[PDB]
DNA sequence: AAAAGAACGGAACGCCTGCTCTGAACCTGTGCC
């Protein structure tokens, strides 16, 4: 990877100097069958466009690459065969900073080699989506049209369903317009015939709505003009309550309905991707309704997913997470209220936070962009946070557990945000100060006005300490005290160390139990308490005095009085723990 | 037919799998070569297929990455196997591809180092050969590879030359073996690979001048070998004869001499090289400094003999005065010309006259002629602090040149008159005549003292030279002998009392005296006249010479220094010293009188040293010339060698049986060492080998060598024979009984009978005198055990049976010592050092078998628990009493002593439990309860006596 | 149930000391000097 990365700079500085040995380099790259897909993109990025860039004498490499792909686009080795279309995407991206002839020839070869390949239009459209998403900004309108205007021939011909209620056929279940269009009689034809599309590739349709979003992002500012009658489409599927007869399925329709649902929620993710940022007549409202719909649909799915013993769904709970539309944070234009929807949204963002700050779309941006993305709408985050705080001040188990989990997941978010080891590097200390400025202004009346670093530290410390009073679960206490470490300095000062000792001892003296009794003693609980004890004993004043007091008052009371419960002075301590 | 088929198979492997097809085609080539050994078309087919496969591997380097892992796994499994000519050829071919060749070269270096180490281990111990006959030699296959790939191969020559270039630097014992292997393969490929001869010569010339600071002796050796093999190779490598003198005069360690000797034919057939070296000579000789001017004069002196003396003579007439122009130089620099002028004097006649005239002028510069007056030698000339005119070497050169000039056939009349006068002047003089009159005249670190010290060093050096000259002149002439004997009286007059200066160091530099000045031929002839020179032709001059007892002592003492010079260094002073074949004849003649004089029945103690050093020289220098010496000793090598031992056994037993009043332990120690040094080359399977063993164990078990080194020396001998023939654990067990009988047991409540199985050990020998040597064998015995265990990690059943026998018997041994009261010296320490070692070896065999139950292993463990562990821990309790009693001797900061005196104790425990922890691991995995025999690991506490502190 | 994972468990070559064997004229004792 480092060799290719430096080769980028070497070819940028002196393209002729690199292409001097570029013949041998490209011969070795093509000969080497072992190449990671990222390395495939990196090599092909210049391997396919050197001739178009260096038009003087680069035609040999382009001819070799075109010949090898023509011999391998229809070749019997699908493993790495998509590397050819990947290089095609690289070529258009380079042209997307005449050349249309080579792109047209490559597209014609790909279409000839993928006349009946199922995973041909799928991966080709995925590549185009990645193109415009990542480096398609400078692409000419004519070039983008010639590359991807086949939507007008594909989508309305056999993938744009009809809104007539006359849907009938040899389907496993009848067609019911679940989540019907909000605007009844305004546009009847706006519907998608999912069952006719499955029983015209159901796998291929899911990575398409992204592509029309990408087309309308360049041919216009928003997607309203193209999908005005299609943004509110319902889904042609069986009755939602039909999933209740999971036993009645018996694979007679269970697999087919499972595939139905699996394409359905991914389609919901696709539409929330394509028609979110723009503001139009009820666009954001309809986005919120779609969010509620996908939450309810996933909740309904859970039942049959448990009922279905095994599955191999096509990627185009948490176990099915890989086979899902990994929707990025660009959909968050309406972040500023379904608590389940909040739990699901921040669950989507939590995994990305845990990975990038510790699968192509989230990896496409550096953590510098992650910081700006997360700070774009920190205001609704704190607003919902204080809403949950107010609810807990007010304090149904089915809702209480939901708020508790959302609380825990939000603290997970801030802790994995501010415990980032990248803050050790001072390359963006100004960005850190700007990010902390909103929190500092939230604590105080506002108007930080280039607040001092120590002042910001103290303000954020106290503001996040405000939450230390009411806590639903011990895991939340763990993550609260750890994010409180994360914002503050690595080595705490005396005042902060005293505060740490006090809060940690209070949490140790707190009693924790699930809403239905059932003390929260588990497995993650063990590691959480381990970290709590470590940080508390480290940040105590008299470490020997503290351990002596613990081992001399807490343990004896447990061994003498407790039979199957905790200790009186330390309810966190348990016989199992 | 086969080449295209295997090319298609390789393409299939590229499409399919390569784990087994590669090895299959190696095996096919292997049996093809085996059946064709007892084939030029087949060899051409082999070249074609290796070319195809190497091109394919170069195209896809990562395909061949699995070869490294496959061969490493095979080498781990096969002990030296799978390194066939095909495999190594494939390895070297891809090395030329330049991809990952460093790691392949490192693996090859590790393999060959392991191979030569294993070869040395097997050679130095037959006990491993019997149980490990799988002696695989990488050297044999790699040297056969030269002939195998000598049929016009694509890249075999390049691979071999790269391999040798890596090998020579890897050599830098195992290093010597690696250097020898690299030199041999380079010589073989030079004699075989014709079209790479010029490239090889250019590359080695570039490398030859590549290590100025580091030694390059192997480089010059290989260059000389290739040049003598192909004299005209460097002629075709022209424009380098001039170039080779870039920095030749920087680091002469004999490298310059070797380079000159190797390239000498080129100079004598290349006039341009001669002219260029002549041009460099002016710069070299005129260098005002003396740091490196020695190399220049040495090279010029060698060149003087390099050019023939047939008879342009104008060349010599010009070059005569070049070195004489630098005669007025430093004394150390002036030294070498005196030693080297004799060699060139035997190559010309007019040059001899000129050199004699120049030396006559030089000696007349110091002669100071007169009659009946002060000593002629103006010793004060070279006094100043340092010296700049050595005299003994000059006089020796004078006499040697005079002898050669007389033999070949007025300066010569002046020479003899000057020599005669100075000899007459010396006897007609005394210390009073010289500047050194009184004993309390000169002292070390004194300006007058060091001046007199230098004068004393010069004058007795002069006396030696005049002794040599008069002997040649005085052919059975009593008057010359009278001068000779009287001259020596002056020599030792300086010595004995004021020897050198005094030298209070109880050391004997140069056997007994400083570096002598006598030609090896003369001292060889002097002793023959001095001993065995009985005849009526002599005029009693030998008899009066024999009357001088100190002359007897000095007569051989010089030769003893001379042989020691040849013992350490490969050359020696005096004419023909560096000629081995000339020296070998001298070595043959000298030994007879030295041995006979001892058998005549102090002075004889000198001859014991003289013999003991003469064997140690030829066995280590004249390896190929031993049969000539054995013929001159008077292929029955063992017969006569054993005969000499018989003549020596009689003397030892007579001396050993005699009373302690007439003991002379110095001779007895020599009597034992000569046995050991003469027991190195007996017949490996000879009956005398067994016969000598039968005698010595009888003497050792019967006699009592109460002397320290006599017991140690004899015990060292018996093991050197009892290593390559059998295992000594029975003897060590037997000896352990005697020391146990010698003292009281640790339990302090049990007695033992006399059980004096060996009389060598007794009560007074309970010291580390014996219990350190046997533990050294215990170290060696376990040291070689690890080697096979590592290899052990069809016949493996025999492999395990033998180890458990030696270890089991040795386990009983340690039990015997561990119950005794060992002496509190380092023997206590060393016993705990090997006891820690022993437990570790117990592990790796068990640790190996984990990856594989036998009751034989259990019985060893049962014996290990019963006879070793509780005694060892009780022995630890014994050490507490011993150290406490021993620590009382603290002159009536003991922190240092206390820590050391108990350092092995903690690590003894740890080595017990690390074996135990894995033995726990084995028991569960082995489904057998092994802990019933053993005992819980005991431990100790302490307590501070508060009352005792008052 | 007693399976993984990776964080927990663990290994190799390099270093000059504080070491003990070796060293040294001595100075003592006593039959000889």
């Amino acid at each position: 990877d480092i060799s290719l990365d430096v080769l980028t700079d070497l070819v940028i500085l002196h393209p002729s100097l690199l292409l001097r040995y570029a013949t041998f380099v490209k011969t070795i790259l093509d000969s080497m069958q072992k190449l990671n897909p990222c390395q495939i993109r990196k090599l092909f990025y210049i391997l396919s466009t050197l001739a178009f860039s260096q038009r003087q004498e680069g035609s040999y490499i382009q001819d070799d690459m075109h010949m090898v792909i023509r011999k391998w686009l229809s070749s019997s080795v699908p493993n790495h065969k998509q590397m050819g279309i990947i290089g095609a995407v690289t070529m258009m991206g380079s042209v997307a900073l005449e050349c249309d002839g080579q792109l047209s020839t490559l597209l014609d070869l790909v279409g000839f080699c993928c006349e009946q390949t199922p995973e041909v239009l799928a991966l080709y459209y995925d590549e185009l989506a990645n193109l415009i998403e990542k480096q398609k900004g400078n692409l000419d309108l004519q070039l983008l049209d010639k590359f991807g205007k086949s939507l007008v021939e594909d989508f309305p011909n056999d993938f744009v369903v009809d809104l007539s209620p006359t849907v009938d056929g040899s389907f496993l279940f009848p067609v019911k317009s679940l989540y019907n269009l909000d605007e009844d009689e305004t546009q009847g034809a706006i519907a998608i015939n999912l069952l006719p599309l499955v029983s015209v590739s159901p796998i291929c349709l899911s990575p398409c709505f992204r592509l029309l979003r990408l087309y309308t992002g360049e041919q216009n500012n928003g997607s309203l003009e193209e999908i005005d009658a299609l943004l509110g489409c319902p889904l042609y599927l069986t009755d939602l309550e039909v999933e209740g007869k999971l036993d009645s399925l018996s694979k007679q329709e269970r697999e087919f309905l499972c595939s139905l649902l699996f394409y359905a929620l991914n389609w919901f993710r696709e539409v929330v991707n394509a028609f979110c940022q723009q503001q139009d007549a009820e666009m954001k409202g309809k986005v919120l309704t779609r969010l509620q719909n996908i939450t309810e649909l996933q909740n309904v799915l859970g039942k049959c997913l448990a009922a279905t013993p095994g599955y191999v769904p096509p990627p185009a709970l948490q176990s099915y997470r890989p086979y899902f539309r990994e929707l990025d944070l660009e959909v968050f234009s309406v972040l500023h209220l379904g608590p389940a929807e909040l739990c699901f949204l921040l669950d989507d963002m939590c995994w990305k936070l845990e990975h990038v700050l510790t699968f192509s779309h989230l990896c496409q941006r550096s953590p510098k962009e992650v910081a700006v993305c997360v700070v774009k709408l920190l205001k609704p985050l704190c607003n919902h946070m204080e809403n949950m705080h107010n609810y807990f001040q007010t304090v149904n188990i089915q809702e209480y557990q939901l708020m508790s989990s959302c609380y825990h997941q939000l603290l997970l978010a801030f802790r994995l945000l501010f415990a980032w080891s990248g803050f050790s590097q001072h390359e963006n200390s100004n960005l850190l100060r700007s990010a902390l400025q909103v929190l500092a202004d939230r604590l105080k009346p506002g108007e930080t006005e280039f607040l001092p670093l120590e002042e910001l530290i103290s303000e954020s410390f106290q503001y996040l300490l405000n939450f230390q009073a009411s806590i639903p679960s011990f895991q939340c206490a763990f993550i609260l005290t750890q994010v409180l470490m994360a914002i503050s300095e690595k080595p705490m000062t005396g005042w902060k160390r005293e505060k740490m000792a006090s809060l940690a001892k209070q949490f140790l003296c707190q009693s924790w139990m699930k809403p239905g009794g059932d003390r929260e003693k588990g497995s993650h609980f063990n590691s959480a308490l381990h970290t709590l004890l470590c940080v508390y004993l480290e940040h105590t004043d008299n470490i020997l005095k503290a351990i002596e007091e613990i081992s001399s008052v807490g343990v004896p009371e447990l061994i003498n009085s407790a039979k199957d419960g905790c200790s009186s002075t330390y309810p966190t301590l348990s016989r199992q723990t | 037919e086969i080449p295209p088929l295997v090319y298609q198979l390789l393409l299939l492997s590229a499409k399919g799998s390569k784990k087994t097809v590669l090895e299959g085609i190696i095996s096919f080539f292997n049996q093809l070569d085996k059946r064709q050994k007892e084939l030029d078309q087949l060899r051409h087919v082999e070249g074609t297929v290796i070319l195809h496969i190497v091109s394919a591997i170069n195209l896809d380097q990562d395909i061949g990455e699995e070869l490294i892992k496959h061969l490493k796994t095979e080498q781990q499994k096969d002990p030296g196997k799978a390194l066939c000519p095909f495999s190594v050829s494939l390895l070297l071919s891809t090395a030329v591809k330049h991809r990952l060749q460093e790691q392949i070269f490192d693996f090859l270096k590790t393999s060959i180092t392991r191979s030569c180490k294993d070869l040395q281990i097997l050679q130095a111990s037959k006990f491993l050969q019997d149980l490990c006959p799988q002696q695989y030699d990488v050297t044999a296959v790699i040297l056969e590879v030269v002939k195998n790939s000598a049929f016009g191969w694509d890249h075999v020559t390049q691979g071999l030359v790269d391999l040798g270039f890596s090998l020579m630097e890897s050599y830098e014992m195992p290093a010597q073996q690696a250097c020898k292997l690299g030199a041999s393969i380079l010589l073989e490929t030079f004699k075989v690979h014709e079209p790479i001869r010029s490239d090889i010569l250019e590359q080695v010339l570039n490398r030859v001048l590549t290590k100025a600071a580091s030694p390059v002796s192997h480089f010059i050796d290989l260059l000389s070998n290739i040049v003598v093999s192909a004299p005209l190779v460097l002629q075709n490598s022209s424009s380098r004869v001039t170039e080779t003198f870039d920095n030749l005069s920087f680091l002469p360690i004999d490298t310059v001499q070797g380079l000159l000797r190797a390239v000498q034919p080129l100079l004598k057939v290349s006039m341009s090289v001669r002219d260029s070296l002549i041009l460099v000579l002016q710069k070299a000789i005129f260098s005002r400094q003396l740091d490196a001017r020695k190399a220049a004069v040495a090279g010029f002196l060698l060149l003087l003999r390099n050019f023939k003396i047939l008879g342009n003579e104008a060349f010599c007439l010009e070059i005569l005065g070049s070195l004489r122009r630098c005669l007025s130089q430093q004394a150390d620099v002036r030294l070498m010309l005196y030693e080297g002028f004799y060699d060139v004097l035997r190559r010309n006649s007019q040059l001899a006259s000129s050199i004699m005239e120049t030396l006559l002028s030089q000696i007349k510069q110091y002669y100071l002629p007169q009659q009946d007056l002060l000593p002629p030698l103006k010793l004060e000339g070279c006094i100043m602090i340092f010296l700049q005119e050595p005299l003994a070497h000059l006089l020796c050169c004078i006499q040697h040149c005079l002898a050669w000039y007389k033999s070949t056939v007025g300066f010569e009349q002046n020479f003899e008159e000057m020599l005669e006068s100075v000899t007459r002047r010396m006897i007609k003089s005394e210390l009073e005549d010289f500047e050194l009159d009184k004993s309390a005249d000169f002292s070390p670190s004194s300006g007058v003292g060091v001046k007199n010290n230098i004068y004393a060093i010069q004058v007795m050096g002069i006396c030696e030279v005049l002794i040599e000259y008069n002997f040649k002149i005085g052919n059975f002439s009593k008057n010359k002998f009278e001068d000779v004997l009287g001259l020596f009286t002056c020599y030792n007059k300086l010595s004995e009392i004021l020897k050198e200066k005094a030298g209070k160091n109880k050391s004997t530099l140069g056997n007994r005296i400083a570096r002598s000045f006598l030609s090896m031929g003369f001292v060889s002839t002097l002793l023959t006249a001095l001993f065995r020179d009985n005849a009526q032709s002599h005029e009693e001059s030998l008899a009066v010479l024999r009357s001088s007892t100190e002359f007897m002592r000095y007569a051989v003492s010089v030769a003893l220094q001379k042989v020691q010079q040849l013992e350490e260094m490969g050359q020696t002073d005096g004419p023909d010293g560096q000629n081995p074949e000339k020296m070998f004849q001298n070595l043959c003649k000298i030994t007879r009188v030295l041995l006979w004089r001892y058998t005549s029945i102090s002075i004889s103690l000198l001859c014991l040293e003289g013999l003991l050093r003469i064997f140690n020289t030829m066995q280590q220098l004249y390896a190929a010339r031993i049969p000539q010496f054995l013929q001159a000793l008077d292929i029955n090598v063992t017969e006569k060698a054993a005969f000499q031992i018989r003549q020596f056994q009689r003397s030892l037993v007579n001396q050993l049986s005699s009373a302690e009043d007439d003991f002379n332990s110095k001779e007895t120690q020599l009597l034992i060492t000569i046995l050991s040094t003469l027991s190195k080359l007996l017949d490996p399977g000879s009956q005398q080998f067994l016969q000598f063993l039968t005698w010595t164990v009888k003497i050792c078990k019967e006699n009592a060598l109460e002397d320290l080194s006599c017991c140690k020396g004899l015990l060292t001998l018996l093991f050197s024979l009892h290593v390559l023939y059998k295992s000594p654990v029975s003897l060590l067990r037997e000896l352990a009984q005697d020391i146990h009988a010698c003292l009281g047991d640790i339990d302090q409540d049990v007695e033992i009978e006399s059980r004096s199985h060996f009389a060598i050990v007794n009560v007074k020998t309970a010291a580390p005198t014996v219990c350190l040597l046997v533990l050294g064998q215990a170290d060696k015995v376990l040291e070689e055990v690890d080697w096979l265990i590592k290899r052990l990690t069809n016949q493996t059943q025999a492999l395990e049976k033998g180890v458990i026998l030696q270890l089991g018997t040795l386990l009983t041994v340690f039990h015997e010592l561990v119950q005794t009261a060992l002496p509190a010296g380092s023997c206590v320490d060393s016993l705990l050092r090997s006891l820690s070692k022993t437990y570790a070896i117990l592990t790796s065999l068990i640790k190996h078998y984990i990856q594989a139950v036998p009751g034989r292993l259990e019985k060893l463990v049962k014996l290990s628990g019963s006879h070793l562990t509780p005694q060892c821990y009780s022995f630890i309790t014994y050490v507490q009493n011993i150290h406490s009693e021993s620590l009382s001797f603290a002159e009536e900061t003991v922190m240092a002593k206390v820590l050391r005196d108990t350092k092995p104790i903690p690590n003894l425990i740890f080595a017990i439990e690390q074996y135990e922890k894995f033995l726990i691991h084995l028991s569960k995995k082995s489904k057998v309860n092994l802990m019933q025999y053993m005992k819980l690991s005991t431990s100790r506490d302490f307590r501070i006596n508060a009352s005792m502190l008052d």
